[PDB]
């Protein structure tokens, strides 16, 4: 929605334990 | 594929090749009759279900009524939450709120699909061409080619409206699963059906029990 | 031990006393309150010995998608659309002879998942202080205490 | 061979002094004389699979199913405890089942009654309650989970004798190939 570029390795950083 | 069975102290030998046709009829034809048996089952518990939704009058008029509204909503939500049942047996509830809106002509029954649904933002809303089903509903049938009181020709009227809302919920459930887009793409192209069930019903139909054509179909293309 | 903690939070709520209310705006102080409370229980898990939290700390509500993310802020619209958003054994015993629903398990669930995102962001404002905390809003990169969160028990991955 | 047809004679004896076979099963009324032909046959194959023990439980539930929805494939006879040992007998598929050289050189040199449809008849019925009896057997000596298993995966009992001599399907054996 944002038109924004996003980050997969990111949120796997909030999801990697 | 055969068997044998011989004498172990001895040579002597029966041997007794079994065929795989007679038993591969067998079980064609008790899978056809389990699902003659369960489709009939199917349709007397959608019978029943209409019947415990409070209408004496029988659903051809049902639908030729233009002032009752109140019942074609409460009828088309039951349709349609029987066949999402049918497809989830564990669901007995639908969504908290719905509506019906009653389309009466032409410019407003869409050609294929009399039956469909768009949001208001709020909610889903069952556009319905009643004209168009009825004059469905009203052809006469050819019950002849190959103690509440029912006809085999009430049984293709329920027939026909199952296969209609069932046709409809397939397209309603492209909407909800998949968004507007998808909706439309569905609509506009009944093979992405195959894709996108493949995925989640495969994982059956009673449309399925039959393989049906048109006939001449190619010279009609042409 | 993971639906000890669930239920431990969930009689947590219902001492407050409260998806209906997340599309209720104008019910703020009950948000504020529950993410108080949520906040507060939280820093008991992470922090079995250090139970004391803020009692009075500022809360706002944003409601417009550009007020939104792609004195504790949230995203209401966002959230709102989110809660609307073995065989052997029973086999053998077959031959030896205030409710709460699955999806609402999935919805408190995302909740806390989401709470508990917001809470280590708040945690790593509090200590690491407010210029990391951004370091760390732009950078996510667990068991370190930890342990009392429910996130290290399970993992979720992406592929192409 | 002699020790087969004597198993089967004790058998048939036995039966005659319950005095009674296939209109038995397809009769649906009479479960009562399925449950007391069943019990005596156990009983039997009980003396038989135990030489010196005669005993054999005498006093279970008992009932007799219709459909093949009461009936698994290639199980006949199910022995379901609910403690007592409810023992489930598909009428229709018995009925199924029942319904269905040298030495000849010096023989060319030499020169009340039963049917052999009957023997046959018979023979399968003593066989489907040893099989029935075999189980019984699992369930009693291992478990219910054990009796389940056995079910599952006929394996645990291919040993056989290890008592099983009188019984007859260690003296038999047929094989089946694709």
């Amino acid at each position: 929605v944002s038109n924004c570029k996003f980050n997969i390795e990111d949120y796997n950083n909030i999801f990697k334990v | 594929v055969r068997t044998v069975t011989e004498i172990v102290n001895s040579d002597e030998k029966i041997q007794k090749t079994y065929e795989l046709a007679e038993f591969d009829l067998k079980n064609l034809s008790s899978l056809e009759s389990y699902e003659t048996l369960k489709i009939k089952l199917a349709l007397s518990k959608y019978m029943a279900m209409l019947s415990t939704l409070e209408m004496t009058q029988p659903l051809l008029e049902i639908f030729r009524n233009k002032a009752d509204t109140r019942q074609i909503a409460a009828v088309v939500f039951s349709t349609l939450a029987f066949i999402h049942n049918r497809f989830h047996p564990l669901v007995t509830n639908f969504t908290n709120k719905m509506e019906f809106v009653v389309t009466e002509t032409n410019d407003t029954s869409i050609p294929g699909e009399p039956i469909l649904f768009t949001e208001n933002e709020g909610v889903l809303l069952c556009s319905v061409d009643r004209p168009s089903i009825v004059k469905m509903l009203s052809r006469e049938f050819d019950t002849e080619a190959l103690d509440f009181s029912i006809t085999e020709v009430e049984a293709t009227q329920y027939l026909t409206l199952l296969l209609t809302v069932e046709h409809a919920y397939l397209h309603y459930y492209i909407f909800k699963n998949y968004g507007v887009f998808e909706y439309c793409k569905s609509l506009t192209d009944h093979s992405l059906f195959t894709n996108k069930l493949r995925s989640t019903m495969s994982t059956n139909l009673l449309l399925s029990k039959f393989k049906f054509t048109i006939e001449d179909f190619d010279k009609i293309n042409s």
